């Protein structure tokens, strides 16, 4: 009774857990009440219960601080009971742990403990370990003496002592600065998939022994360097408790014949002795490259040695082998056959939300000024991975240290806690770091759920509805499609003038569907054409299959024709290497994988007609320049982010901008805003954009689509009926 | 009881100020 | 298995391989199974090392030693029969072979039923729906699909009741049922390992799915069935059976369905080759893959080998302009080569399709190859009605829908264009039904609206070319 499954929490606070209301009613506790949690090895913790809309009924959400004190791990089950008789304490004694008090001195109580407890009203228990962050350090403390027992709430009027040497960490507890799941920012969906594959075989092996099902024995993670492939593998081992063995290709490959095989085989034998265990092999493509791509005896044999060691995992109880590579196709295909490494996860590049999450994780210890805006940084850090975002946090800290701290402290290993806590990092320090850092994964395609919604698109009311019918209905109402024998379309192509919202349309439908958006641009199709590397098309479509549900957007479909001369070219046809592989993958893609393909072009007259046949991009939507009411809607939408003066006549502007595209109306709105900002700045050397700013902006803005192009687009659309 | 509700008000204020 | 032998050092791999054969004799009768054979005995041209070539010779001598090792049969598994040392295929050794391939829709259902024998299924579970959706899967993936569906059910219930112990109470497992959402969930998360492999199976297309073309249906029966249903009459009158037929005419008139429907009636394996595959071989200078295609057709016999878009390369080369050369290229030459060497009695019938006969190498139409040519014109008045009825056969249709009237309007439409009209009228019925919940059938208003958006895909300029060519051939 009163048993709940331990899982991760959204609320990071050291005294807060979250329950779903049905359990709060059965336990007869209310929001804000204090409860006791009973874990393992006669260990207990005291906390406050809140509620949210994310915790499931059978789970209790708690952070690492609570799980460590209870000596429990994710996937375990604990008992919960209310304790309404909790009162305030009188005197407590709290001391830091030596594991974190290194390179630091001074009055750690005034810097850490007193801000932590003062007006905090936190419930504590004797022996509780908790982490206090600040001054770019994370210091954990233990409660060693209390007058009340076994728990109390620490009020601002209580006496807190902190005298004595730092306490050595006990073997029954883990350091709170160790790598866990809360250290992983982006790619959280991928971590969830891995947890489902790994947590249960290791946490509850009795269920897999008793039930006729087979556990995964090998998971391949792939993506650019610096995305967290090695961070995930270690975090999983730390959270589950499995022994972590580290292997890397270059080291094993550097060894001579007989040495590389012995070292690789030994690591597997050690994992069995230390089972449950996880073996992580980094740079899998280096330790086991494709045999058909090498010539040496050592390279051919070491691949065979790994292949047989992986098969041996049927006898090595509770051993899971993880591996990391840059590309799933850079390793010997035998590794990916049934068994061995039969599971793979696409880590890729963190999305806009994940990048912010990573910046927030690597600033937990940093004291930030009020002007610091990590969301703005995350939006500008395109192409950056966790390794680069962590670099930004360290570099911004170094700028604060060289300005202030290096004028205070000596050339030594010890700094006073007060000096560290007095140091804050400003927006100028993050801006400097941003200009110095260079993304390590800017060339690879980034896949993410877009933030564009339907409210961001002016006009095109019928096109927005059309995409909902093409993408949402086939999966929201599948019984109607079966009833009438409907065959969903696999994709749609947009054509017409540039700058009318084609990109927003593809993103907006992906947004509402909560589907991943894969953006492929002309330069990618041009590179494949000129480099005779059309095989990369298959990887693009394969990502769409693994990222499903997703929308796969192929922009600038005309770029293939341009590569061969475009308007003139040679005497051949429209078919070529790149488009042929694209058509092949399209025909081999089923609507059952919830992948919808969208194309776009500004030159539909030179698109290989094959792509428009039934089964491909059979649907054609014309996106003309916005009409009178749409241009007003576009101007109004772009101004949602700033106050607009009552003298601004949006209809007058739309009447003048008869030949303008949506992209050009945006420049007018943005220019008028910048002009209003310029005046605002000057007034301090204004609260809204005035009519004068729009009229001035009209003097610089021009239409991007000429009258000759408009007639060409309209005549083409008319020809198609 | 009342000391627990004051602990909840302090913990909730910390979470909302940092998360919002 | 390959890795177990190849992972060993020089001298160890040879001794271990010999011991395996000695044990099979000592325990005879015995069967030896060598998996990943191409890892131990790859095609000779692919290896240059002394140790790799020596272990191949060791396997060859051990296989020949089976004349003394009484009652020992050695089986081996490879991905491709031509990726191994050809010496192994000499009389004896590995002369016999069996093509396992991949399961078809019926086989996939059987596999799912086998790997669920021990599983408790909910009343909503339908393994036929899964078997039809699991395109490209092999038994290893269907077993994984079933396991993943079970694991989802396990997490939902077994953790929910906190049954953390060394054993599970049988009563708990007895009530642990896997639902259809758990099989569909596993399908969405899984990924077929054989998705891009050639799919060879008896098609489900029947003659009732093809509107019109009554005379073409009869002609295919005579071309494909009669040579094997009445072989004594072909001998009696000195008939030489045709090895194939080329279809020509406007696109979207059933060229593909015709080839599939005759393959279905004859219960023959249908092999589909599409334009992009012919172009891939041409562009990559890998025309040797054509021989593998024809070799599969021979292995799959009786079969129907369908080469669509025979004009894909001629068009890619410029078609009307292009270079100054002829219609011959790397891929079409290999196709003609295999056709000429195809045995009449191997029960392999080749069907082609083109949309531009004037740019198909005329050599392919000589006697002994694609000597028969069938014209597939735009459907006529009675055929267009039959096409509309076939496309609407799977849906409820209101009694107010006048398919004969609609067929009269769509005088210039192909079968593919009539399908678009049916799908547009359905699409409207789909939206109407969905909106009513925010209808029981497709109404006349849906066809009347669809008729105003659909157009004929083949203009009169192309039809005149098709008709004049058909007239030229008499
Ligand atoms: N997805 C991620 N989320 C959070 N931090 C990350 C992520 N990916 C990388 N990092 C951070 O960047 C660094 C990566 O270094 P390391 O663990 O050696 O990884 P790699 O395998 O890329 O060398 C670490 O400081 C890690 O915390
Ligand atoms: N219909 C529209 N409504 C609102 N904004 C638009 C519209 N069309 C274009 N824009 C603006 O123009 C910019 C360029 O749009 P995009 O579709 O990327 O043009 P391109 O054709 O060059 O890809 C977008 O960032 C968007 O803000
Ligand atoms: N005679 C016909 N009867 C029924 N449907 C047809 C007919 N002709 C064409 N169709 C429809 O048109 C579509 C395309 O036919 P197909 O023969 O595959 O074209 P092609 O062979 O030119 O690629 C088919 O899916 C089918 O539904």
């Amino acid at each position: 009774p009163n048993r709940l499954i331990v899982d991760e929490a959204i609320n990071e606070d050291n005294s807060v857990v979250s329950l779903s209301q049905p359990k709060m009613d059965e336990l007869q506790l209310f929001r804000g009440d204090t409860v006791l949690l009973k874990g393992k090895k006669r260990r207990e913790a005291v906390c406050i219960v809140l509620s949210d809309d994310t915790c499931s009924d059978e789970k209790i959400r708690m952070n690492r601080v609570v799980r460590n004190n209870l000596r429990v791990r994710l996937g375990d089950v604990i008992s919960i009971q209310p304790c309404p008789d909790v009162k305030y304490g009188k005197r407590i004694h709290v001391l830091p742990i030596d594991d974190t008090v290194e390179g630091i001195t001074g009055n750690l109580f005034e810097v850490y403990l007193k801000p932590y407890f003062l007006e905090a009203y936190r419930p504590i228990r004797k022996g509780d370990i908790f982490l206090v962050r600040g001054g770019m350090r994370a210091v954990e403390f233990k409660v060693v003496e209390t007058d009340p027992s076994p728990y109390c709430i620490v009020a601002p009027d209580t006496v807190i002592h902190c005298e004595g040497e730092p306490i050595k960490r006990e073997d029954e507890e883990e350091s709170l600065n160790e790598v866990g799941y809360d250290d992983i920012g982006g790619c959280r969906k991928q971590l969830a998939q891995i947890k489902e594959m790994v947590e249960l075989p290791l946490r509850h092996p009795a269920l897999f022994k008793a039930i006729g099902v087979k556990p995964p024995r090998g998971i391949l993670l792939y993506g650019p360097p610096g995305t967290g492939k090695t961070l995930i593998a270690r975090a999983v081992a730390n959270e589950t408790g499995a022994f972590f063995f580290l292997i890397n290709g270059p080291e094993i490959m550097s060894k001579l014949a007989g040495e590389s095989e012995s070292n690789l085989r030994k690591a597997f034998e050690e994992a069995e002795k230390n089972a449950p265990a996880i073996i992580f092999i980094d740079e899998l493509d280096a330790i086991a490259p494709k045999r058909e791509k090498t010539h040496g005896e050592v390279e051919r044999r070491i691949v065979s040695q790994l292949l047989t060691l992986m098969d041996g995992l049927k006898q090595r109880a509770h051993v899971i082998v993880m591996a990391a590579t840059n590309r799933p196709n850079s390793i010997d295909p035998a590794l990916r056959r049934f068994g061995r490494f039969d599971r793979e996860v696409d880590i890729g590049i963190p999305d806009a939300t994940g990048r912010l999450e990573i910046l927030q994780i690597h600033t937990k210890n940093m004291k930030l000024a009020d002007d610091v805006d990590l969301e703005q940084v995350a939006n500008e850090t395109h192409g950056h991975v966790g390794a680069d975002l962590a670099a930004l946090c360290s570099e911004a800290a170094l700028q604060a240290i060289r300005k202030k701290m290096d004028l205070i402290d000596l050339e030594d290993e010890t700094i006073d806690a007060e000096v560290m806590n007095s140091l804050a990092v400003t927006m100028d320090d993050f801006r400097w770091a941003l200009s110095q850092s260079n993304p390590s994964a800017l060339r690879e395609t980034v896949v993410e759920v877009p933030q564009v919604t339907w409210e961001d698109i002016g006009g095109l009311e019928d096109v927005k509805r059309e995409l909902q019918e093409l993408v949402q209905y086939p999966v929201e109402h599948p019984d109607k499609f079966l009833k009438f024998g409907m065959t969903p379309s696999k994709g749609v192509l947009f054509y017409g003038p540039p700058g009318c919202g084609k990109t927003l349309l593809a993103k907006a439908i992906a947004n509402e569907c909560q589907a991943n958006f894969i953006s492929i641009k002309g330069p990618e199709l041009l590179t494949m054409w000129f480099g005779e590397s059309e095989a990369n098309v298959r990887e693009i479509f394969d990502k769409a299959r693994q990222a499903a549900p997703c929308v796969l957007f192929f922009d600038e479909l005309d770029s293939i024709a341009k590569a061969r001369g475009g308007n003139i070219g040679d005497g051949g046809g429209a078919a070529d290497r790149v488009i042929n592989q694209i058509l092949t993958e399209m025909d081999g893609m089923s609507t059952k994988k919830n992948v919808f393909i969208i194309g776009a072009t500004n030159r539909p007259d030179i698109i290989d007609p094959a792509i428009l046949r039934p089964g491909r991009l059979d649907q054609l939507i014309y996106i003309p320049l916005p009409d009178e009411k749409s241009r007003v809607a576009i101007l109004k939408a772009n101004l949602r982010k700033s106050p607009v003066a009552k003298d601004v006549d949006l209809e007058f502007l739309a009447k003048m901008t008869n030949g303008f595209s949506g992209a050009d109306l945006t420049e007018i709105c943005q220019r008028a805003c910048k002009l209003a900002i310029r005046e605002s700045i000057e007034s301090e050397i204004v609260p809204e954009i005035r009519r004068d700013h729009f009229e001035e902006a009209m003097r610089f803005a021009r239409r991007s689509v000429s009258d000759n192009d408009i007639r060409k687009y309209e005549m083409f659309a008319q020809t198609l009926q | 009881t009342n000391e627990a509700q004051m602990a909840a008000a302090a913990a909730l204020a910390r979470l909302e100020q940092k998360q919002s």
